[PDB]
Formats: structure tokens, sequence, C-alpha cells
């Protein structure tokens, strides 16, 4: 049972995620091909970054989805099955004038 | 002091406005007032629990302060019931006067548009003098609207516009500002021709 | 199989999104409906394992979209399924994971 | 785990699986414990009736009705003991098989001068069949169809079903008769018998050292099968049966 | 001024810098004072200043969460230990 | 107005008649629902129906809220332990 | 050494933090008064008020669950209870 | 019937007489007496009461105004308080 210093807890990587996303939206507008390319870059870069972080016996899957901005109201559904004694998951929603993006990241432990 | 204010008379319209506005503010901040009363009784009960000997008359005053504030608030509407026929006469007088002044101001704007110095038959210097006279008249109208604004605040009218209305009011303010800028440009032209 | 999961989830997405037209008051309801129904399906499949389902909705009046994914790991156990679709008013993309509880 | 956050003193860390398709013997022993404490509660019931009769001779009506409600509650907890044991007998059903095996689970309590009997039959394999009237070894109670010409019991039981069960309950007392003792032409005798049919959910999934079922709360709620249903009663085949005991 | 808060926030239909300024105004009011009612008064001046009248704000850690928004003019966010809501209506 | 439903009602910028109407809309919403969010929602529904958009209402126990409201668009009151605020903006 | 723990609705990381807190409080402090007041002080001042905690060697209780704040455990011959209330 | 610690008026103590009487008469294990006191006092004097029962203990105050009581009966003692 990894602890505060060892359990996957969302407080560590989310500030990095938001900082990276805000830095990369500085000079881009929605365009589905490059948005897909950015999706691949986000997925593989985040996965390899966490794999190089090595939180103890944790494996992380990422969801990325970038859509052309339309300013709609949305509230998400969340339920699942877990041995989340040490496993964790979290979400994030942001809106830009050129796109909106929704991120859903889960995290499990080698039990 | 409030007990004495209710025990006296305040019939004069300025003193009448003063005591009603004070009453309204007290109602607005009686959150803070009763908060102070509760805190005072709270700390005094702490002292009593610790058993320090304090004046029993101080205790009677402390308990009766909130009770007499409630009796004071009852006396406020008791007094307002009697005053009501008097002050009301002033009230709708001010709504009607302010609304009529606004309508007459729109009519004066139409009259200024019809009778402005832009019509033919006027010399350039005479036209500029007439424009200056119209600007002075508009400044006097602004002063009159400030006096009626003091009336509106004294007679409970919503001064500001509302959402779209207030941004229209701000557009009118910007029109006045750019008129002042045009006056400054006229001064610059006066420097140029000199 | 991954294609079997894809076709079953696509069938349920057809049954859930056959004619629905956008209203957030109902869009959140459809998000909840998809989560409920696909997790119900995966619970019908439940072995001492782990199931993961996501639902995403977007509207179209001239927009575009494109998706893709790659994973890097010791590739023995875990799996992933991607199902795209579009209908009357909305694109529907649902990604399904199965995780083998070690 | 032991995580020593001192200066440098060492740590203890070790996990292991636990147990296989666990040997449940402690849980049969637990069921036996339930039975014995039911017996002891019964014994308390007789004792309290003795002292209640003492009060009846004297006239302490307050204590009389007191014991009334108390032992009524006692019988209520006895009923919870029965269905509680029923649920866990359902739970202990699966991992024990070294292969296809028998379908008996009956207990009589106590061994000497019995007061209650528990018995149950459950179908086990997909590789199973259907046969004649149910044979209960220890219960000494016989269920037969109306006529001996009938090879099996009436079809309303659902013999073709795989996930079905049936149970027998005997009691050497009459608990609820104390309430309606007024207004009667007749009086009862201390003997209560109970018969019912049951069903369950899943033939589970065996692979390796592990074995999976449905896990949620619905998997932890009883599936009562009252008999006979009106739909099967509408069938021309009468569900009446022979009872010997 | 501390600007050290890490948000746990997910609700958005509004401009982006106005999201950031809603965050910054709400947090800066708490920074500057240990006085809550004055903090709220500062909130209303500061944000009806930064993003026009009129905004209405409710601050606390016990209250329900639903309001009516001017279109693309509402932020719902959490910070520190307080749930905070900031919507434009008028 | 049952004894279990007694409340203190002293804060208002309203006409008295719809203040009286507030009693029965609260009664109807507390009869129809017991979740405070649901009671407030039904009060919001009926009240904004009868008195047009847009109203905002709140209930909580860690209160901070200071609003720029137009004239006769304010109401504040307790249901014993339950604190309720209501105004017009939108 | 390790505490016997039978209750939970509260995160594991600050379970470990509470275990180390009990370790320190037992190490330096040796009266139910000082240990209890101490643990209350640190646990409030680092996890925000208001924890209310009952420490002792023989008592019994249940009241109601407190939303994601739920613990009841044993160590040695003493027992400890911890929760939100206000 | 031992009472020396209180942050209360005195009428609720008059009620507390009988609630302690029934708490002692009905139940003995503290796990359920605590919940029983919770139900009775919450239905009579609103949420949220919280109760602790023990028979050799030392407890120091942590609460807010008029929300404390602390009493002994023989060896056993019972504690009650508002907090939320």
């Amino acid at each position: 049972r990894p602890d505060h210093k060892r359990k996957f807890r969302p407080n560590d990587i989310r500030p990095v995620v938001r900082s990276l996303l805000e830095s990369r939206l500085e000079n881009e507008v929605y365009k589905a091909d490059e948005m897909q390319s950015i999706s691949k870059e986000i997925a593989d870069g985040v996965r390899d970054r966490i794999r190089s972080m090595e939180l103890e016996r944790y494996k992380i899957m990422v969801h990325c989805m970038i859509g052309e901005q339309r300013g709609q109201g949305l509230r998400a559904g969340c339920k699942m099955f877990w041995d989340s004694d040490t496993d964790d998951y979290f979400e994030e929603v942001y809106v830009t004038q050129h796109l909106f993006a929704v991120v859903t990241v889960f995290g499990l432990y080698q039990y | 002091r409030v007990n004495q204010d209710l025990e006296r008379q305040c019939e004069k319209i300025e003193d009448l406005k003063f005591v009603l506005e004070v009453m309204h503010d007290a109602r607005a901040f009686s959150l803070d007032v009763e908060q102070d009363i509760i805190d005072i009784k709270y700390i005094y009960e702490s002292i009593m629990h610790f058993g320090v000997s304090v004046d029993p008359r101080e205790l009677k005053q402390a308990m009766d302060l909130h009770d007499l504030w409630e009796c004071t608030l009852a006396r406020v509407h008791e007094t307002e019931k009697a005053l009501e026929p008097k002050k009301m006469q002033f009230r709708e007088h001010t709504r009607n006067e302010v609304e009529n002044f606004l309508v007459k101001g729109k009519a004066v704007l139409k009259e200024f548009r019809k009778k402005g110095p832009g019509r033919a038959g006027i010399d350039l210097q005479e036209g500029n003098r007439l424009r200056k006279e119209w600007r002075e008249h508009l400044v006097q109208l602004q002063a009159r609207r400030e006096q009626l604004t003091k009336a509106e605040k004294l007679f409970d009218l919503p001064l500001t516009g509302h959402t779209h209305l207030q941004q229209l009011n701000e557009e009118l303010t910007k029109v006045e500002t750019v008129y002042d800028l045009y006056v400054q440009w006229v001064a610059v032209l006066k420097r140029w021709n000199r | 199989n991954s294609d079997v999961i894809q076709e079953e989830v696509a069938t349920l997405l057809r049954m859930k999104f056959g004619q629905e037209v956008w209203n957030p008051r109902k869009v959140d309801s459809w998000v909840d409906d998809v989560v409920d129904s696909v997790l119900k399906n995966l619970t019908d499949l439940k072995k001492p394992f782990k199931f993961v389902v996501s639902c995403v909705i977007m509207q179209r009046t001239g927009a575009a979209i494109s998706t893709g994914f790659i994973s890097l790991w010791d590739n023995t156990f875990d799996g992933v399924v991607h199902v795209p679709y579009e209908n009357e008013t909305l694109h529907c993309f649902v990604t399904v994971f199965f995780v083998k509880l070690d | 785990i032991k995580r020593d956050n001192s200066n440098s003193s060492l740590r203890v860390h070790r996990f292991h699986q636990g147990e296989l398709g666990i040997p449940p013997a402690a849980r049969r022993k637990m069921l036996n414990e339930e039975l014995n404490r039911c017996v002891m509660a019964y014994d308390l019931v007789e004792t309290i009736r003795l002292e209640a009769d003492r009060c009846l001779t004297l006239g302490k009506t307050e204590d009389l009705k007191f014991f009334g409600e108390n032992i009524g509650n006692v019988y209520e907890q006895v009923m919870f003991a029965f269905d509680f044991v029923t649920i866990h007998t359902l739970l202990n059903y699966d991992v024990i098989l070294d292969g296809p095996d028998s379908e008996f689970l009956t207990v009589a309590v106590p061994s000497a001068n019995p007061v209650a009997k528990f018995g149950l039959w459950v179908k086990v394999k997909e590789t199973t069949r259907s046969f004649a009237s149910l044979v209960f070894p220890v219960v000494s109670m016989r269920l037969d169809p109306k006529s001996s010409a009938l090879p099996k019991l009436p079809k309303a039981l659902g013999l073709s079903k795989e996930n079905v069960a049936l149970r027998v309950i005997q009691l050497r007392f009459d608990p609820y008769g104390c309430r309606g003792s007024g207004g009667r032409e007749y009086y009862a005798l201390p003997c209560v018998i109970k018969i019912d049919l049951l069903s369950f959910t899943e033939r589970p999934k065996q692979s390796g050292d592990w074995l999976y079922r449905s896990e949620t709360e619905e998997a932890h709620k009883l599936h009562v099968v009252p008999y006979p249903p009106p739909v099967l009663e509408a069938t021309d085949e009468n569900p009446a049966l022979r009872v010997s005991f | 001024m501390s600007t050290d808060r890490k948000a746990i926030i997910k609700n958005a239909d509004m401009p982006e810098d106005m999201q950031s300024d809603a965050v910054e105004v709400a947090l800066q009011a708490l920074e500057k004072f240990n006085i809550e009612k004055d903090i709220a008064a500062y909130i209303k001046k500061e944000f009806d200043k930064k993003y026009q009248p009129t905004w209405h704000c409710i601050v606390g850690r016990n209250f329900g969460s639903y309001v009516t928004h001017e279109t693309h003019s509402f932020l719902y966010f959490y910070f520190g230990q307080v749930a905070i809501l900031l919507f434009k209506s008028g």
C-alpha cells in the first residue's frame, strides 16, 4: 500500500498537464488533422513521462479529445469498478476560443 | 440616542429623510447590530461562567439592550404608520418630476437638433458663439439633472440604468466625453489660428 | 474479441443515439445513459477483472474531428477498443479498456 | 506493512495471496455455533417460562407481558437465524467441488431430543438430470405426489430448471400462537413445520486457482420461490402432493 | 498576493482570460484580507471592474450550486478550502 | 405553516403580497420534495414562472454573498436552521 | 508495532500519516490527556478543523457515519475514534 | 448520578435525568447506548449531538457555546455535544 509519498494521487501531475496545455494553446487554432497529431503527442508523451516518473507500481492510461469550440453546457457521468485502494482517476475540462478539450485519465496499481 | 430620536419629532422633510435613511441603513446593517449584541452577551456570559462578580445592573442593561432594540424596531413602524400620509405626498411628486424632466430633456434634444447652429443663415463666428451657448445650456441641464439626481437619491429612485439601460447610459456619457474632446479640438484650432 | 466488443458497443450506441438531438439538459442524460448501459454490458462480462468505458458527444454545423492512439508498455495483458460514429446531430466516440487484475 | 519512519531502523513488508478455493471448515463450525446458540436461547426460553409461571401463580402481570414481548422478540431472532444460515449456506456452495458431487445438506438440532431440523437440496451441475420425489435422509419427512402413478412431483416446482433449491424447516414449538389466543374455538399443539422452494442466479466460472460469480448487492439478496404460483395453478395439473412426517 | 493555489475546477462556458481573472480576483480578495465581508465587497468592486457590471458572487463552504448565466459568462470553480461561484447576470 | 415548519422571516426588499406567496410556494416545495436542492428548485420553478426570469436563490450555512440588485429585488429569510436568500438578476 | 484497524471511510495516505502521528504521540507523550490533546492539535492544524477524537483503553460507541470521515481502531490495550463533527 | 461538568442551561439537565434513566435501564453495552442517546437528543434538540460513553476516562473540552455536558453514573460516564 503506497502512501502519500508513494500512492498515485492526482495532485502531482495535473499542474504539469495544465501548464503544458496552456503553453501549447498559445499559438494554435482548431484543425482536425493537427488536432489529431496533438492528440497522439499528448497521449504518448504523457504516458512515457509518467513511466519515466515511476510512481511505485503504477500504470496510467490517458484519454484525449479536442473539439472545435461551440460553447455548450456539459456535465459528465462518472462510475466504474475499481480496486482503488491505491488506484485513482480524475478528469479535467477546459474551454478555449479556438477549441475545447476534455481529458479523462485513470490510474491503477500492480496489486 | 435612537430612543431619544423616536421620542422626539422629525417632521421636517430633511430630518424625515435623515431618520428614514438611518432606519433603512440600520435595517441593512442590523446583521452587524444584532451581531454586536449577541457577541456582547456572549462574552458577558463567558465572564459569568468564570464567575467574576460584575454589576447586576450591567447584566440587566445587557439583557434589555436587545429587547429594547426590538421594541425600537416596533416603534419604527408605529411611527411610520402615522407619518405615512405626509411623506408619500413628497414621493410620487419626485417620480413624476424626474420622469417629466427626462421627457422634457428628450424634447429639448429634439429642439436643439432642429434649432442648432448647423442650419443656414448663420455666420461662422455667430454659429460658434451659438454652439458655445448651447454647450453652456447643456451644462446647466446637467447641473439640473444632478439636482434631480439628489432628489432621486432622497426619494428612493434607481439612479443607474439596468444591464442594457446602463450601457446605453454609458454610451451617452461617452457622447458627452467626445463632445468635450471636440471642445478641446476647438481650443487647439484656436491655438492654430492665433 | 476487440471487434466483437466494438460491434456490441456500436449496437448499443445505435440503440441509445438513434434520433437524439442536442440539448445539454438531455446531453448529460445521454452521457449518463451510455455510461450506465455500457458498464452494464461489461458487468455482464465481469470476471475478476477491470472494465473502463468513456463517452464523448460533440455537435456539428460545419466542424471536423480526427482521432488516434498508441500505447507503449510491456504489451502482454492490457487492451483497448476505439469505436467512432456520427448521427443526426452529433459525433459519438467511445473508447473501451479491459484491464487484467494482476 | 511496517513503514519505520525513524532515522534508519528497518521496515517490514510482505504480501501474499491468502487462500485458494478456501477450505471452509471454520464456516461449517460457525453454522454449528449458530445452531448451538439457538439451542441455548431455546433453553433460556424454557427457563423464562418457568419463572413466568411463577409470576402467574403470584400475579406480577407487568413481568408477564414483559416476558411476552421479550421471548416474542427471541423467536423473531430465531427466524433471522434460520434465513441467515440459509444465505450463508448459499454462499458456501461453490469452490468445494473436486468434481461433480452430491446434493445433500440437512441438519437436525439437537442431536438428543431434537427441537428443530434444517434441510436443503440444490442442483449442482449443468451435467445433471431430474428424478422422482425428493428424498430427505435425516429429516424423516416425506414428500410424494397425489398418486403413486405420477413418476415425479408436480411440474409447478420447475424440475427442468438448473438454478433451483428446496428446503425443510421443523420447529418443536408454536411461537406466534400466543398473540391470537383469544377468540378461538380450538387450541394448537407445539409443532411447526415449514416447506418452501428457492432459486439462485449463476452457475459460476471456474478457472485456475480462482472462481468468479456475480458480486453486487443483488447477488446478496434472497430469491424466494413461493409455491404454487397462480399461473401454474391455472394449469390442469394439480400441484397438490402427499405429506408424511 | 500569494498566487500559489492549485485548482480542482471543472465547469466552463465563457472566455478564457475571464476565467483566469475570475480565479485571480476571487483568490486575491482572500489574499489581501482576513476580513470576509470586506473580501466580498472587494470581490464585487474588483470583478464588476475587470469584467463589467454586473457580476454576482457567493462565497462559502456550504451552499447549493446552480444559477442562471449570461451566455458565455459563468465560472464555477473550487479553491483553497472554499467553493466559489462567479456568474454574470446583467 | 406547521409547527415543524415554523420559520423566522425578517429581511425583505419586496412587496408584501408575493412575500405572502413565498409561504405557500415553500410549503408546496417542501411537500413535493425534502432534498433542500429539490425544494429550492421547485420554489425557483414556480416563483420564476409567476414573476418572470430571472431569479436566483441560495441555501447554505457558510454564507458569504453581496449582490448588486435592482430596487425591490431582494429577499432573505430563515427556515429555522435553514437559511434562504432570493433575488432578481439575469 | 502496528495497530488493529476495523473501520474506514477516509484516505490511506493520511491513514499512514495518522499512524505516524500515533507513533510520535506515544513516544513523547504518555498520558491520555497529553496524547489526546496533542493529536487533536496537529491533526486539526494540518487537516483543518474540526476533528473530534476519543482516545482511551476501554469504551464503546456508534453514532452515525460522517461523510468520508470514519475510523475506529485498536492498538495495544487502547482504542481511538476520529471524525468530522462540525 | 454524578454531574460536575456542563456548558448548558439547567432545564435540559432536567430532561437529561430521564434520558439517562432510560439509557441505563434499557442498554448496557456502550456501542448502542451512544446511538440511542443520539436519536433521543437529536429528535428532541436538533442535529447534531454526538455521544461517548466510558467508565474510566479523561476528556477535555472541544466544542462551541452551550454544547457541552459531562457526567458520571457510578463507575460509568457519558459525554454529549453539539458539533455540526
